[PDB]
RNA sequence: AUUCCGGUUGAUCCUGCCGGAGGCCACUGCUAUGGGGGUCCGACUAAGCCAUGCGAGUCAAGGGGGCGUCCCUUCUGGGACGCCACCGGCGGACGGCUCAGUAACACGUCGGUAACCUACCCUCGGGAGGGGGAUAACCCCGGGAAACUGGGGCUAAUCCCCCAUAGGCCUGGGGUACUGGAAGGUCCCCAGGCCGAAAGGGAGCCGUAAGGCUCCGCCCGAGGAUGGGCCGGCGGCCGAUUAGGUAGUUGGUGGGGUAACGGCCCACCAAGCCGAAGAUCGGUACGGGCCGUGAGAGCGGGAGCCCGGAGAUGGACACUGAGACACGGGUCCAGGCCCUACGGGGCGCAGCAGGCGCGAAACCUCCGCAAUGCGGGAAACCGCGACGGGGGGACCCCCAGUGCCGUGCCUCUGGCACGGCUUUUCCGGAGUGUAAAAAGCUCCGGGAAUAAGGGCUGGGCAAGGCCGGUGGCAGCCGCCGCGGUAAUACCGGCGGCCCGAGUGGUGGCCACUAUUAUUGGGCCUAAAGCGGCCGUAGCCGGGCCCGUAAGUCCCUGGCGAAAUCCCACGGCUCAACCGUGGG
RNA sequence: GGUCGGGUCGAGCCUAGGCUCCGUGAGGGGGGAGAAGUCGUAACAAGGUAGCCGUAGGGGAACCUACGGCUCGAUCACCUCCU
RNA sequence: UGGAGGUGAUUUAAAUGCCAAA
């Protein structure tokens, strides 16, 4: 259901539909649905090592938005 | 069934009636499909917001389908965030989580 | 290994899908190919219900009976022929119905060595 | 298949809003002071069962049929619904009022124990009435004819005293 | 019984010839192998506790049995699973009472009081007969027990005859042949517990069982299987029957 | 109750479908005082994954030891008495759980085995003679992170192994004693072989001793019983937009193997076997007793209780045993997961509780072996999440309450004011009840005190032509239809109707429906007679006479478990429920 | 119990080919609702050329034309066959 | 009196439905 909620938020906001898991586990059905619907998930164990990954992915998406523009 | 609200819409009545009927788009949790559900009651659409979860059921028309002057809509909303919608419309209860 | 339960074919030719595992009480065992040898050798098998079978694996003597009802214990030379299998005679395999040659003439086996543990034969004329 | 499930002992009307049926049932409910419709419906079902057994046995022949025929007549006239010389045909002329007259509440009212139907109901429920030496607290119990005359105030009740104020008012009518 | 023998018995599946309340509890006593078969016998515990009523629970019933208070065919039985069957004798010497076990008119087992003089004999139907080593004859009875006779006497005994045996010594004292005019008692079937005299015998091809005709006291004739007809006398019964 | 009502027109009669009105099952809104009975509660999606505790033991009257307490003499010891583990015996193959697979001799029913196995138990007939051997426990030393595991010393048995005799099995030649419908069977006599028993053990009294006298036991044979294996005839789903299928395939002869018959498996010889009366292939499904509904004929379902089958993460395979290819026993592969000192080692709750996940959808990490049974024991007894007892729950059914009486007044059904009464129910006590409790039941004290909701209100369809808001907006509407500034139809007030501890919403099946038609429908113009004809299987077939007895009808034997259904009588206060009889 | 030799049964694994299911998918095709866009007026009266069936050709679009058929075709005059 | 058929003919051009009803 978390992936469903994330997709609902992503429907109208591309940059705010994402999941940040801190020392948790991802179920088989959840990862299958995320792969099918192309939703990004960042799993980690360190707070800064997890936040910086999301920041840099957002920056890469931002630059790719205008790279082909 | 249980689903998540994607957006609010309005549907015109069939001729010769006049008016707009308040509905929502719902994505089902069990299989990911998208359906349309009617919101019964006077002013009921105010208690629905985007990203809420709802419980829906059939609307009760002939042969288990649509009814009245709204063809194309087969379901109606029953609960919102685990609170009965009929209560909210009458009063007697207030929607949680603000 | 050796399952004697049922065939997987219907008499019309269609196939049968097995609906259970193989039960233990339906298994068979390796055939004993009783050969001619210099010295006899037999073993004992514990069977269903806790019974026993004597299995003869190498035969050197035989019991021969005449039409008068007397018997003699003599030794076996070779297997002349065996109608059960085309190549039993060359390998000297003894089964019921085989023709063996002895020191007092040819004889036809009347017992089942793999089930009884002895070779009995009636004399031929 | 499926194991046994216990079923209801009464039947509901085929149409809930029929004017004539509502009028008739209201008359009965008010006269005999029943609590709800299902109580009434219970008694109706009893009557129908009796009728359904009589219709089946008129058309039967054999040895078991005669046994069941005499058993039906004996049970009917043990309850006080038929005279001791009645025949099978007389089963088909029974009405609902005949059964409602056999309730313990109605009989307590008719014998003079209470002034009203409602007072009789309360007298029964609170445990002031004894039947054949035993206290019964069900107002709908059907009274056998053989035990009708042993119906009195319980020997421990306040009312089993000719000087009690409420008993005297009952005697006054 | 996926892998082996059954050891339990539910009340609802119990034999239909017992007097027992089938919904009061879950389990019933599964009888031990023994003399008669399941359809014509009952365990001893029910006789002690339910029928005669000398015990309230099973535990105190087992205390009575372990002290040696009951005799079946004159022998002490201590096993509470032991089966008691048709034509057996139950004796309580401490109270001095004797019973014979018999089927009812509806097919259930009951205890019939008898005298002490008659309690020493037991009738046994000859179920089979064979040759045994040393050229002797072995007689196999309706309750499963066996007896030996010499080759000289071989013509006095045939199947369906009845032997009156003295218990517990097991010594023969009478032979009752099966023939026209014999007095019989029926032990199974629709005509169970009726009695009378033999009138006719009929036979059929290919292993179908043979049938007999019986006349009762009032003059009515009825048929039954030959093996359901137990001989009890020449022209009058030798034992007490209800 | 063997039933109708609304809807096609400006109006009418039809055909035809949709809707209303009834019952039952699952989920769910709002709302709830009490008791009793019962076969109710993670079945539908995930036969998905699981921490912790428990779900199978028992025997001191089979045997040697260790420790403790007392008595006699005790340098020692010998005794009794009680504990503890080990060797040894029996059991753990039943019971409990779930419904994935399976369209099949899986299941129901009638038969068969002269083609077979069976520890425990019952009866009758016999036997118990002579030798040998190790080893746990215990003492010395240990190894490894642990799981586990090494060497040396000594000892016993109802433990193990030999020898004899009884006994069993195979083949050839004779005899005719038994059962049976019928002997490849049983019995007797010769002859050639192969296999091959036993624990006179344990307890107690009389015994001065000699030795009896009971109690429990060991081995062989014949039969039964109990529990099964195997086989046959008949009976019960959907598809032709699946038409040909099979090659150990169908049969024969000779063998092997099995507890046993059999292409069950081999060697050789033939060309059979199944099919439009539906083979083969695909879909869906555990079968039945039964259950829901209906006037019946029928139509639909098969979780819960009983009987049968199958499975233990998926797939294969073995040891022990009377019985297993074994849910709380073993091995391999695949796939998950856990602990390591990194060298290795472990685990699958579709048992009772409990947790996560999935979903619209489902309970306490409780007490007891007192009852009913099972395993062990000579017995007394011991163990059992089976079963019994409670805890949570608008599961099903039965019986009740939320006051009653009199006199006045009122808008006279009802409401109010006076005076009285009762205590089911509620609060506090004593007894009985129970394994112990809790409920329940009998008494005592207080007091009308502690207790009504849900839907509907234009027609169908019972109930308002009242008032205030809104103004083709908002809303209602199963169907027909309302709402456009004077709404009996929307929102609210006040009235009224139905049912009532319940009452409404959604989805499914039966009825409605003679819209599946045997009973019992239609085809000129409304859906529907092949464009026409000839003919193979199938169905339907003229009159009389004689025979038969397959269908058909009547009478009678053996069967179709129990529970469930109907009736009377009896026990719980009556009932629901339970027992004895008849169907 | 180890090691080797032989015979036989076998889950799994790899390669090739042939069938079939699920997800995406450029491009294309008709169907159904909506009715304040557009061009015409084909069907109903003889609907202004009677309508319709089969076949074939043609045309922005409803449609038009040829051969054989049906009445489920209006009006007038004459003829035939009946009651 | 009321019906059923057959053969002939039938004199230019002439498309559409808006405000409403509410
Ligand atoms: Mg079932
Ligand atoms: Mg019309
Ligand atoms: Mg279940
Ligand atoms: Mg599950
Ligand atoms: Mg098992
Ligand atoms: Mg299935
Ligand atoms: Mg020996
Ligand atoms: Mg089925
Ligand atoms: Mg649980
Ligand atoms: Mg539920
Ligand atoms: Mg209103
Ligand atoms: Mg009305
Ligand atoms: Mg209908
Ligand atoms: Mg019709
Ligand atoms: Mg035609
Ligand atoms: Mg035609
Ligand atoms: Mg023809
Ligand atoms: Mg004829
Ligand atoms: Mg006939
Ligand atoms: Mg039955
Ligand atoms: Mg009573
Ligand atoms: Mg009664
Ligand atoms: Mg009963
Ligand atoms: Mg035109
Ligand atoms: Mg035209
Ligand atoms: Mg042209
Ligand atoms: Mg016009």
């Amino acid at each position: 259901t978390d992936v469903m909620e994330a997709l609902s938020v992503k429907e109208e906001e591309p940059k705010y539909g994402v999941i940040l898991g801190f020392n948790v586990k991802v179920n088989e059905d959840a990862e299958e649905v995320a792969k099918a619907k192309d939703v990004k998930i960042f799993v980690g164990n360190v707070i800064y090592k997890l936040i910086e990954d999301y920041e840099e992915w957002v920056k890469e998406e931002e630059e790719k938005k205008k790279r082909e523009l | 069934a249980r689903g998540i609200v994607l957006e609010k819409i309005a549907v015109e009545a069939k001729q010769p009636n006049s008016g707009m009927r308040k509905a929502v788009r719902v994505q089902l949790i069990k299989n990911g499909k998208v359906v349309t559900a009617f919101c019964p009651g006077d002013g009921a659409i105010k208690f629905i917001d985007e990203h809420d979860e709802v419980i829906i059921e059939g609307i009760g028309g002939p042969k288990g389908g649509s009814m009245g002057d709204i063809p194309g809509i087969r379901y109606k909303v029953v609960k919102v965030n685990r609170v009965s919608l009929k209560e909210l419309v009458k009063g007697r209860k207030e929607k949680p989580r603000r | 290994a050796i399952w004697q339960g049922r065939s997987l074919r219907k008499p019309s030719g269609g196939r049968i899908v097995l609906a259970r595992k193989k039960r233990k009480r339906e298994l068979g065992r390796e055939p004993s190919n009783t050969r001619v040898a210099e010295q006899d050798k037999r073993k004992i098998i514990r069977t269903y219900g806790g019974n026993k079978k004597v299995r003869l694996t190498a035969a050197a003597y035989a019991n021969v009976f005449d039409k008068s009802g007397k018997g003699r214990k003599v030794r076996i030379i070779r297997v002349i022929e065996n109608p059960a299998n085309r190549q039993f005679a060359r390998r000297n395999i003894i089964t019921k119905g085989a023709i063996i040659e002895t020191e007092i003439g040819k004889a036809k086996v009347t017992s089942r060595p793999g089930q009884d543990g002895v070779v009995n034969a009636i004399l031929l004329e | 298949g499926d194991p046994k499930r216990q079923r209801k002992k009464y039947e509901t009307p085929p149409h809930p809003w029929i004017k004539e049926r509502l009028d008739r049932e209201r008359v009965l409910m008010d006269k005999y002071e029943l609590k709800n419709k299902k109580e009434l419906w219970k008694h109706e079902t009893q009557l129908k069962n009796f009728r359904r057994r009589a219709r089946r046995l008129l058309a039967a022949r054999g040895k078991q049929a005669e046994i069941e025929r005499e058993q039906l007549l004996a049970r009917l006239k043990r309850l006080g619904l038929l005279p001791e010389d009645a025949v099978l045909d007389d089963v088909l002329s029974l009405t609902i009022e005949d059964i409602l007259e056999r309730r313990l509440q109605t009989i307590v009212y008719k014998k003079g124990l209470a002034r009203t139907m409602r007072q009789a109901r309360q007298l029964i429920v609170h445990g002031h009435i004894e039947v054949n030496g035993q206290i019964i607290r069900s107002p709908s119990y059907l009274v056998l004819k053989e035990e009708e005359d042993t119906i009195t105030y319980a020997r421990t009740s306040p009312f089993a005293n000719p000087q009690h104020p409420e008993r005297m008012m009952i005697e006054k009518a | 019984a996926r892998k082996g023998p059954k050891r339990h018995l539910k009340r609802l599946a119990a034999p239909t010839s017992w007097y027992i309340e089938r919904k009061a509890y879950k389990w019933a006593v599964r009888p031990r192998p023994g003399p008669h078969n399941m359809r014509t016998s009952i365990p001893l515990l029910y006789i002690v506790r339910d029928y005669l009523g000398y015990a309230k629970t099973a535990r105190e019933a087992r205390k009575i049995l372990n002290e040696g208070k009951f005799l079946v065919d004159g022998r002490v039985r201590k096993d509470y699973k032991f089966p008691v069957g048709i034509m057996d004798v139950v004796s309580i010497p401490e109270t001095g009472e004797h019973y014979r076990v018999l089927p009812n008119r509806i097919g259930k087992l009951i205890l019939h009081p008898i005298s002490e003089e008659e309690a020493n004999i037991k009738p046994l139907r000859i179920r089979n007969k064979r040759m045994v080593k040393g050229a002797k004859i072995q007689l196999n009875f309706h309750d499963g027990t066996n007896h030996l006779i010499p080759l000289s006497e071989k013509d006095n005994y045939f199947t369906s005859y009845t032997v009156l045996m003295k218990v517990p010594e097991r010594e023969i004292l009478e032979v009752l042949p099966f023939e026209k005019g014999a007095y019989v008692f029926v032990t199974q079937g629709k005509n169970v517990a009726r009695k009378g005299r033999i009138v006719e015998i009929k036979k059929f091809p290919m292993g179908w069982p043979d049938v007999v005709t019986i006349e009762d006291e009032e003059g009515e004739l009825f048929d039954t299987l030959k093996e359901y007809a137990f001989v009890v006398g020449r022209d009058k019964p030798r034992i007490s029957l209800p």
